[PDB]
């Protein structure tokens, strides 16, 4: 069974505050299990910066060519304001409910080095990662 | 869970359940890219009730992502001039 990388970048601005996410997702596929690491760093003006680091991993499932399921087995949450030194993190509500659920990944495009998707973050986002 | 393909012209993807909005958003988007020599791969943009995204997909395969999250619903006009803006800089 072959492992293939996923990677992507996207930066999140809200019309209505200064709340700003810069967020690089890398995802591994091997068979119908996924690993996936999510690096997010969170600015406002009203407070200092702040990063978070996601490591997840669990079931992949494929539905139809173009619909896909992630089931978490388990995420973990690291926070800090230094990327050197992150500390554990007890997991908010938008990422416990993400384990033992199916989330919603459906494939608009595929090509063989890149890929485009609507997929469950903020409820609905669209987003092309590059296949490796 | 996602709204379906509502407007497909040339290098532009938009998903929205509102029809006017995609065609207009899509129109007016490729309208201004081309007026500045800017000419995508693919561009696919996601209309949802609270948040929009999009991606830009450049000539040489290399992604432009984004979204931005907005308690009002914006005409085409303003997300357009957006969306250039972000690929423009
Ligand atoms: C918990 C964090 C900080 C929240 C905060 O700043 N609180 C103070 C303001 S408040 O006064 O308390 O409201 C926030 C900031 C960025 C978030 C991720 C963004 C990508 C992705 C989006 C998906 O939709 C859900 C999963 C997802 C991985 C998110 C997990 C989590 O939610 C993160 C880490
Ligand atoms: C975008 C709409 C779907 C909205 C919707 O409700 N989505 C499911 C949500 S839900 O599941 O119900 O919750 C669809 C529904 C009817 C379509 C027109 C049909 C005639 C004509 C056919 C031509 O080929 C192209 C232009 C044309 C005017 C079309 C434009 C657009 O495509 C229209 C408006």
């Amino acid at each position: 069974d072959p492992v293939h990388f996923y990677e992507t970048s996207y930066k999140y601005q809200a019309a209505d505050s200064t709340y700003m996410h810069d967020v690089a997702i890398n995802v591994s596929i091997k068979g119908n299990h996924f690993t996936s690491d999510i690096i997010i760093r969170e600015l406002v003006k009203s407070e200092n910066k702040n990063y978070y680091n996601v490591i997840g991993h669990g079931d992949i499932i494929q539905k139809n060519t173009h619909q896909y399921y992630l089931n978490f087995d388990n995420i973990d949450v690291y926070t800090g304001t230094n990327k050197a030194n992150m500390k554990p993190y007890k997991e908010p509500t938008s990422i416990s409910s993400l384990i033992n659920k199916s989330n919603n990944i459906r494939v608009v495009y595929l090509s063989e080095e890149y890929v485009v998707v609507e997929f469950f973050f903020y409820d609905g986002q669209i987003i092309t990662l590059h296949r490796y | 869970d996602y709204p379906s393909l509502s407007f497909q012209q040339d290098y532009v993807y938009i998903f929205s359940s509102d029809f006017q909005l995609s065609e207009e958003l899509g129109v007016a988007l490729i309208n201004a890219l081309s007026a500045k020599e800017i000419v995508p791969e693919r561009l696919y943009v996601m209309l949802n009730d609270k948040t929009i995204s999009f991606s830009f997909i450049s000539k040489n395969k290399k992604s432009k992502n984004r979204v931005l999250s907005t308690e009002k619903k914006l005409n085409y006009k303003h997300i357009s001039e957006y969306i250039v803006n972000e690929i423009e800089y």
